[PDB]
């Protein structure tokens, strides 16, 4: 109790090298061993090293284990595309048994690439349930770090919206992400320009998409 | 004085080819142990085992030992025996570890006499099906004879045999050597003898 | 014989309710090895369960879950149980069954998924995340459909019945302060192929048994 896994999120490219650190506190513990495993989004965690150091069959010698005074360490020299994932450290000691570190995920780095924003105003179907759900699409972006605030008619919005980030690509390598604003029926009803102000790195202004309510053959009464 | 034993995995190992296991004994011994080891072959096992107490207190007489097997080939096989023994106590446990090898088909021929003849070795000891096909074969053959040979490379050698004459045959003849573990199956085509 | 696990006795139970997990093995026997274990919450890490010698029979849990989950396994059936009592919402993860070799797990069950919660299990409501001119951005247009209000996981989405999967993103499910999910699962599409070509929502969700296939229109 515990153990201390670090770095939580990195960033690499197929030819680079990656290292990454667990510790265990602290002393008292006996016969300590430590394992590192890999796993990808919707699958099981794959068992890569056991015993600080022995490899396990199967996996690519380009896995690599160590430890000292210090530090347990798992080292990756030359990645490649199966290579991207999330890893596990864990640990274990006469007392305590088993202890898991908190898994730290390995990314991709690129160019800057900015966001395609799109905005979805809530279907009559919704309105009807009672409700309104209006969805901000960025699209294709880099990094995963970026900004997105709500407008109602220019009155800035707070805690009444949830963000939701896709894993990265594995083609292009990057990143979606949906910001949906839930309001009443009621409250959706009274106001008229609804509108999203995303802000990011590859932007060099804040980009603004919004929707009038009001908006034909006719002037409007 | 007293030295209990219990262990932790079956004494009777199983284990699958070129995998790994874990020999684990858990005991509880008064006074102390000062002798503690893991013999195969007569000889102090060559790799390294694990060794510790339960808690590191005094009133502790609980104590684990661990032997890490690794990718066990059929020639790493055998009776792993841990031995611990006190003052007043020797005790002993034996692990009787087999390697589980799927039959192999070590003889597959005809004999001077007429017969087919299928000697297959495996572990645990392979049963022969005879087949055969009038492809896939399921036209199953009566063996005339079936016996257990005393081996020399690490597991149990059955041959079977069956009447060739019976065969009319433009064909072929499948011996099936099969066990928990898997099951081979070679094949004997008169028009080619 | 190839090696497996295969976990099963998952699904949706109220807070104090109980439930029984069993991992079912093949390829090799668990009187030899020692049995784990190790569940996952939802967007966190690793979390280890319970353990047990299936030969001995001698046990080991975690702090957390002790008076409460009761390991057990059955060697003539080659496989392992996890008797879940007294449940809670922080016990909604999804179980793994593992294999123990050298102090680490080397073989993992797909685990199965395991929700403590009061929330009944709801359908989802499909709505039209309609294209159109605010979707269409340089000759390419974004649409969608957002899959509201269900409990529990996982619902799955697809478009014109698995044609179309190129440009499709499907985001993870995030939990809403009424206590149901809610996702949206959009696609790139060419806005040339608007007035011409048909998009659907293909939307599953097995613990409700609801399936629907909404075709999504650009707004008029
Ligand atoms: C021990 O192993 C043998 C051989 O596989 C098996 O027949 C027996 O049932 C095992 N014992 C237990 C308690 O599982």
């Amino acid at each position: 109790i515990q153990m201390t896994q670090s770095p939580s999120s990195l960033s690499a490219s197929v030819g680079d090298r990656v290292t990454i650190t667990c510790r265990a506190s602290q002393r008292g513990l006996r016969n300590v061993a430590v394992a590192w495993y890999q796993q990808k989004p919707g699958k099981a965690p794959k068992l890569l090293i056991y015993s600080a150091s022995s490899l396990y069959s199967g996996v690519p010698s380009r896995f690599s284990g160590s430890r000292s005074g210090t530090d347990f360490t798992l080292t990756i020299s030359s990645l490649q595309p199966e290579d991207f994932a999330t890893y596990y450290c864990q640990q274990w000691a006469v007392h305590s048994l088993i202890t898991f570190g908190q898994g730290t995920k390995v990314e991709i780095k690129r160019t800057v690439a900015a966001p395609s924003v799109f905005i979805f105003p809530p279907s009559d179907s919704q309105l009807k349930s009672g409700t309104a759900s209006v969805v901000c699409l960025l699209n294709n972006f880099y990094p995963r770090e970026a900004k997105v605030q709500w407008k109602v008619d220019n009155a800035l919005q707070s805690g009444n919206s949830q963000e939701s980030v896709t894993e990265q690509d594995s083609k292009d390598s990057t990143y979606s992400l949906s910001s949906t604003l839930t309001l009443s029926k009621a409250d959706y009803e009274k106001h008229k320009v609804y509108a999203c102000e995303v802000t990011h790195q590859g932007l060099s202004s804040p980009v603004t998409k919004s929707f009038n309510r009001g908006e034909y053959k006719d002037d409007d009464d | 004085g007293f030295i209990n034993i219990f262990p932790m995995i079956n004494t009777t190992v199983f284990v699958n080819d070129g995998e790994n296991v874990d020999l684990i004994v858990e005991y509880e011994a008064f006074p102390k142990p000062e002798h503690q080891q893991w013999i195969y072959m007569n000889r102090t096992f060559t790799d390294k085992w694990e060794d510790y107490p339960k808690s590191e207190n005094e009133s502790n007489i609980r104590y684990v030992s661990e032997l890490h097997l690794t990718r066990l080939k059929g020639t790493e096989g055998g009776t792993y025996t841990f031995l611990v023994s006190n003052s007043d106590v020797n005790a002993a446990i034996a692990f009787n570890v087999y390697v589980n090898t799927k039959p192999e088909i070590l003889t597959y021929d005809r004999l001077v006499n007429g017969m087919l003849q299928c000697v297959a070795a495996g572990f645990p000891e392979p049963t022969i099906d005879w087949y055969f096909c009038p492809q896939r074969c399921s036209a199953s053959v009566l063996p005339v004879d079936v016996q257990t040979l005393n081996s020399s490379f690490g597991k149990l050698v059955v041959q079977s045999s069956i009447d060739s004459s019976a065969f009319k045959h433009n064909g072929t003849v499948e011996c099936k050597a099969y066990n928990d573990v898997g099951k081979t199956s070679a094949y004997f085509n008169f028009a080619f003898k | 014989s190839e090696v497996q696990l295969v976990e099963s006795g998952g699904g949706l139970v109220q807070p104090g309710g109980s439930l029984r997990l069993s991992c079912a093995a093949s390829g090799f026997n668990i009187s030899v090895y020692m049995m784990h274990w190790v569940r996952q919450a939802p967007g966190k890490g690793l979390e280890w369960v319970a353990s047990i010698y299936p030969y001995s029979g001698y046990t080991y849990y975690a702090d957390s879950v002790k008076g409460r989950f009761t390991i057990s396994a059955d060697t003539s059936k080659n496989t392992a149980y996890l008797q879940m009592n007294s449940l809670r919402a922080e016990d909604t993860a999804v179980y793994y069954c593992a294999r123990y070799v050298y102090h680490a797990l080397d073989y993992w069950g797909q685990g199965t998924l395991v929700t403590v919660s009061s929330a009944s299990t709801k359908g989802p409501s499909v709505f039209p995340l309609a294209p159109s001119s605010k979707s269409t951005s340089g000759g390419t247009a974004a649409l969608g459909c957002l899959v509201k209000d269900y409990f529990p996981e996982p619902v799955t989405v697809s478009w014109n019945s698995g044609a179309l999967t190129s440009g499709v993103h499907t985001f993870p499910a995030v939990l809403q302060s009424s206590g149901l999910y809610s996702l949206s699962s959009v696609v790139t599409v060419p806005s040339s192929s608007l007035g011409t070509q048909t998009y659907i929502c293909n939307v599953n969700h097995k613990p409700s048994n609801t399936k629907v296939d909404k075709k999504v229109e650009p707004k008029s």
